[PDB]
């Protein structure tokens, strides 16, 4: 019916203010439980939200037992969902699953508790932020721009790993034994070298372990350039990615919009050419005007599909060689 | 000439329900309700956005004689009739198959007759082979 | 009239050394009193600065009173801001509501603080700093370069934003309770650990908060390499994008300017050639060369247009398929 | 031919104002004045650096004889004039339409008269539809 | 024989699951190995880790040394390799030295350290992690990255060092005397100036020296930004660098896929034009239908090579000229 | 003379290992100069610093004004540095003013020092590092890659800047009384402030100040994401514009190297042509089998200049269409 | 004709060594090694599974026949050829060298009889110039 | 045909200084400075490796002879030489100017004569327009 594919509509796959409105409201409402989390241990607001924490956590926890309840009831416009197998492989999707674990973890919490309550609901509040991207439109673009660009991630986390490891292994030995203006020793062992390492290299630089050496000092200036360098690519390669692959997407997209409007348009002027043959003849005197409307009205809407270039002024590199082309093909 | 655009105008009167030249966007669509062709939305909206010159909903014929008097085989037509055939071939293809012109004709779109899908196969492909070259299919599409 | 077009010139879009010389002195001014404002609360020469803060402010006050009813009466040159209400749909402009609200404020302040005055006319020596970028030529331009990649950035934020949640809380989790040297102990609350998440995460690293036990720094470290990458991306988007959209930009600027050239020659062209028909003979001796020279000067002109490319190299493209078309036409 | 030339010749001459083979800027503006053509400009300024070979101001007809013997009908013309149609044409459009030639041309450079525009619409555009042939335009204004 | 040639496929060149499998187990093995060296020196788990570090060390050696003569063994396959010549001049391989030198260090030490044996051993357990990656494959990219933009990075690399050096110089001479809030004076000579230069440019801050005149700090941020800004570069042109090589080696690697097809393709085709000539009768009957099965194959096969287009939609560049000209080239 | 043209190309626009190991020479000298000045001040090696720093300064000030004094011999060369106005307006260049005002300075200081000498001449020591790069090719790639974007790096800096302002007053007001665990108060003045917003939107983060108050870590925390964000963005623009640069010299120089082929080219075919005419008959038996080898000799030079591509792989964008078209006009 | 296709059909049920109309790949593989040309893999696998329109292994002549109406001489196949020698050619180059036409024909994919790959560089190559052009080459093997 | 070939030996032994069939490059560059074109570089170095197929330096006519038996003509020369006269040409220009074609004639490689330069610029242009087609300079210059 009509109504569970507006209801699937509504749930899965949103579109519009009207969808928009209801998302954001789950959002912002999963988000101030959040915040309501973290004034819950600051120890000065605690007695303020150790309670609220058990009628709100309640109510969420129905609301969404009602939203995966009707979610579910929607299974049945998707093809390969129908029967009771298809609800049972809807709910093995992984989204379906976390959501399924944080209802019934939330409801066991609540039912034991109430028998330290926020001790383990934590945790679930920090879960629920992640069921809120739906059709897990996040997670797919990151895995493919990884999965492409495999080779330059791999060598240069590999490069900056082995810059790290010996730099700070020859820090370490230039450092092994000098004490700092507070009376301690800094580098006492090699995985306190190692901490220094992973800290300058990222370029955070808390400022806990600093080297004394003269010969500390020369090896922690070349390390950091010639390693931050190299640990700060993968920002460009990334970010390169999800362009393209953004504009791949968006292409792939307009060109499946295209594809509709031609149909219509070859089947509309077949439909006009054979006018010859299908009181039987009054009827026929209108089908051929409306045949010619139609015809019009599809000409209008594939011509509003191939107009559009999508970024759009991307003719730039092939603008006199098409017009070239077509008058030398007019000749 | 004249007589058909005299018995146009007749015809349009009448599918508007009365003898004022007025387009009658509702009267049309009781006339295409009439005609089995329910339209079942406002497609006559649109249809008189691009039949109504002046975009006054109902006018003495504007543009419906002179909608006639578009050859519908003019090269400003052709044109874009052959690019439409465009989306489904491949680099310098054409002879796009019997088998795939029928699946998007019939499974895209609006649906037609499926004797007049093989009708519309028959009369593009005569070789027999699995090659039906769009060229030959839009000449004798805008030919008459 | 001449005088309001070049008034309106004068004081938007300006253009030329002429221009710029006002506007590069109504800025330093600007500058020159927020310096003032920074003295003005250094505790060591407040005086210096507690008073010409008066006389400097109502002199800037008046200034900038003078400028807007100036740039007021210029209305009628635009076509859509003739008459009262053009008037006040020129004042509905968001930048001439910042300067009338600055206007107004400073005249208020000064009224009422001579009947403590510098305690709220810092917060305007601020606001004044926003009128000086006139037509709006920076936040547009930003505007549509975050608004065309909306959905990279979204889902590089929110990737980070989870990172930093998660791993926030399980740092947290296994520094609960740990004392530092300094006899305190660091992540009381999870809000301090959301704390040391966002200074950790965005490479600030201050250092008042660093984790201790050996749980804790395995998390810090894989948390600052793999969420620094992941919040660093928006520099290379924003980049790209912006490059490309001054670069669009400059294109339809420089397309613009090349049809005049095209009307003219095209005109000249037609006027040369019906040379038959427009003592009338003497004056139709002339009248032909005053053509053909008037036509060579459109040709030059023309030509002058179409020569530049405007980056200029990006013929490397198409280089020898345009000659090869070109030798294929001759043919 | 050369009779031509002389009668240029002592038309150059009297626009100067002198019986001396000088260009005369200045008397040229003025005799352009004379001419109803007011203009207004250091427009000759550019015009002889265009005219003037040499670049001299004034020079016994440097190129004025050599200005006149450009064909006018060369095809370094006539590329140049078919690429200035093509600013106004959309992709392999040409058959730009009579309103919209008409109305870059009346609103864009210098308006020429309304009469002259209508007729050279009437000139380039024949067949009466609203597509006029870039190709044609040229040929014709380039032809004699 | 295809023992040797399936060993060193094995060894050298890994592809598949089969070689993966072995290839990230001896890295484990090594990062374990390195892991237990940390622990070997934190003073409170010592004890624990310095007398397996023996053992281990030993088992390590001794597989490291058969896989050395295993792939030594696998010589004869290399047509340059053939010989005592072509083993010397296949030991005269870097890798292969660092594995020769590791083998015999790593035998000394064990049989020194037992006649303080963890002494020697950590660096040698540092360059285990080396001999991880074979055939070099990442050390040449990097080169080759380097190599084609030489003249970008030494260039803003020279800027920001002339830089780094003016403005350590300036703020030397602005803060030579000043003491700091512990007691102490920061800027005490050019080299430690100089140290909070390379600190400050480089983006890692550590706090160890801060500016204190009000003209140290002006300078601090003018060089903070113009030259952290400047620092930064490599990172960009390294990585659109990386990318762009990695796009070249994958088409080159298709391409060579290409060729191997189109030479079957042409071969088998003469085969079946020439069926007029190579009981000799019957024979002849079947060899006409396996030569055009295998055309058959070799046209599938050809047509499945040329397929791909290794990134995948790269033709919207050349979308409607290719096509256009097809069927130019129809009539 | 050959021997000053010789000498000009040695001095000026160096090429070949011959003028690399002279210029690496001198920079190394410089260099090594610098490092005792940095010792000459760390006062633990003072006495051993600061009485070579007058012999050597003497020998490295007598040599440079030998270079000074050949490379000004050079100028005959030159067709605009020939006659005495011509040495003029050769010394009227930026890098020779530096080079004449180092000596100088030089000279002088040796004259007063030994009639202390360390206290002025470490500024001198300084600027001759800028005297290594001849020719400027360092300073006009960024002069002109900056200029080419003036425009998206003027509004980066813009919004940044105002960020910084507004977001620093705000954190100010938030902490104008608060004081940290040392007992002092951070956010004395707005001075301090802006201090604070510095060292936070460029994420150098020292950690000398840190606000303390629940509404400046808000304000804190929102201003380091997104003006890091935004202060981040010069890394990319330039870098791209760096290598476009770089690449488009490059083609530059191979297009001008393409030119003399093509002239031999064209004038040995000529000249082969016209074998009609130029005991006189011997002679003009082998001319035309010379200019038949010249000619050879040409087409092979030509053909091996047009051959490289100069990255290289930049055909794939017009692969099929160059053959495509090339067969179009085979037919 | 008929004639062909019955005897073609014997010949497959000799090669099946069986009266059924099947395929028998492994008794055709059988026969390849009877006929000297060794499989020595399951090449007779994709051989079926392109020869096997159905991909039943084993069919009564599914598209065998077929197989054989495909023209070999149809532009579909030559197009195909020509982009093979595209593989070898340079850019506009063709006429590739009798000397690399040999080697790439002995040196990859499967070896040729030398004195076939010399008869083929003799039929292609007649000028006697290391110059054969690929257009040639494809035309006299698509000819007959 | 024989004759020239043996009277074009016969001049090589006569410029190695020797009866034997060889280069002789240092005598070569001896007779070469005895024509008045003295190399003053071993340019005979690398016309040798040209000119010897086996690059033995010295040997028996191993290509002389059929370094003659290069057409010159072969269309394999017109087009390289049509791609050198691209270089001085702009979009599609042709028609180099006399005298740029002159200027970079002189001014470049190496200098021709100057009367030999006017007689280049006579012949090839005859129009006298200032457009000498490249086309038809290497149409003559490949013609005999
Ligand atoms: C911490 C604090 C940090 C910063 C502090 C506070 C933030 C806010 C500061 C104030 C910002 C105001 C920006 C206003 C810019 C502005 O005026 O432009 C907005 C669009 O703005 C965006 O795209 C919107 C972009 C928003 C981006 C936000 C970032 C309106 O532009 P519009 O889209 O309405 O179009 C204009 C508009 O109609 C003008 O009235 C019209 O003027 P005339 O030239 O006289 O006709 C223009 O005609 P032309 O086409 O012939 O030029 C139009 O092109
Ligand atoms: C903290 C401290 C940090 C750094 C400390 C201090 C900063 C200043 C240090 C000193 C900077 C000096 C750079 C001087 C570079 C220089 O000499 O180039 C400037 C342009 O410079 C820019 O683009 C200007 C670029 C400015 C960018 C500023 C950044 C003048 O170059 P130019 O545009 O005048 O053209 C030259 C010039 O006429 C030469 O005299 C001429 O020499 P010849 O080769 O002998 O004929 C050249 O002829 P060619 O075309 O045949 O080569 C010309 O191409
Ligand atoms: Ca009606
Ligand atoms: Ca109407
Ligand atoms: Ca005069
Ligand atoms: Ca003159
Ligand atoms: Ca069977
Ligand atoms: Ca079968
Ligand atoms: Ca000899
Ligand atoms: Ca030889």
């Amino acid at each position: 019916t009509h109504v569970q594919g507006r209801v699937y509509n509504f749930l899965e796959r949103p579109t519009g203010w009207k969808c928009f409105v209801y998302h954001f409201a789950v959002f912002l409402i999963v988000l101030v439980c959040l915040i309501f989390s973290v004034l819950s241990t600051i120890e000065q607001y605690a007695a303020l939200a150790t309670g609220t924490l058990f009628w709100m956590e309640i109510v969420l926890v129905v609301f969404f037992g009602t939203e995966y309840v009707v979610r579910l009831w929607s299974a049945g416009c998707r093809s390969k969902y129908v029967g009771l197998w298809g609800r049972l492989r809807f709910a093995r999707k992984p989204i379906s699953i976390i959501d399924l674990i944080v209802v019934v973890a939330s409801m066991v919490v609540l039912c034991v508790g109430s028998k330290s309550a926020i001790r383990g609901i934590r945790f679930l509040q920090i879960l629920r932020m992640l069921h809120v991207d739906r059709q897990g439109g996040t997670w797919r673009l990151l895995g493919s721009v990884v999965f492409i660009h495999r080779q330059e991630l791999i060598t240069t986390l590999y490069i900056g790993f082995l810059g790290l490891i010996f730099s700070s292994y020859f820090v370490y030995l230039a450092e092994k034994d000098a004490v700092n203006e507070s009376g301690r020793v800094e580098f006492g062992s090699y995985a306190d070298a190692l901490w220094w390492g992973v800290v300058t290299v990222t370029t955070i630089g808390y400022g806990d372990k600093v080297p004394q050496t003269w010969v500390g000092k020369t090896i922690a200036s070349c390390f950091s350039v010639f390693a931050i360098s190299f640990f700060a690519l993968p920002a460009g390669i990334l970010g390169s990615g999800f362009a393209l692959k953004v504009q791949q997407k968006q292409r792939q997209k307009h060109f499946n919009r295209q594809i509709p409007a031609a149909a219509s348009l070859i089947q509309t002027a077949w439909r006009c050419y054979a006018a010859e043959n299908p009181l039987r003849e009054h009827h026929r005197a209108t089908i051929k005007v409306i045949r010619r409307m139609q015809y019009f009205v599809a000409k209008k809407k594939f011509q509003q599909a191939r107009k559009p270039y999508d970024i759009e002024q991307y003719s730039q590199g092939h603008l006199n060689l098409m017009v070239r082309i077509k008058e030398l093909q007019r000749r | 000439t004249e007589e058909q655009i005299a018995e146009f105008k007749e015809a349009f009167s009448l599918f508007d329900k009365d003898g004022d030249g007025t387009i009658t966007t509702k009267e049309l669509g009781t006339v295409m309700r009439s005609l089995g062709q329910n339209p079942t939305e406002a497609e006559l909206q649109d249809m008189i956005n691009e039949v109504d010159a002046d975009g006054n909903g109902t006018i003495d014929f504007p543009e419906f004689l002179t909608m006639m008097a578009r050859k519908m085989k003019d090269t400003d037509s052709e044109e874009e009739i052959r690019e439409a055939f465009r989306v489904f071939d491949k680099d310098g293809n054409g002879y796009i198959s019997a088998a795939e012109l029928r699946h998007v004709m019939t499974n895209l779109g609006e649906k037609l007759t499926d004797e007049e899908v093989d009708e519309m196969i028959r009369e593009a492909d005569i070789d027999g082979d699995g090659q039906v070259n769009y060229e030959e299919f839009v000449q004798m599409m805008t030919a008459k």
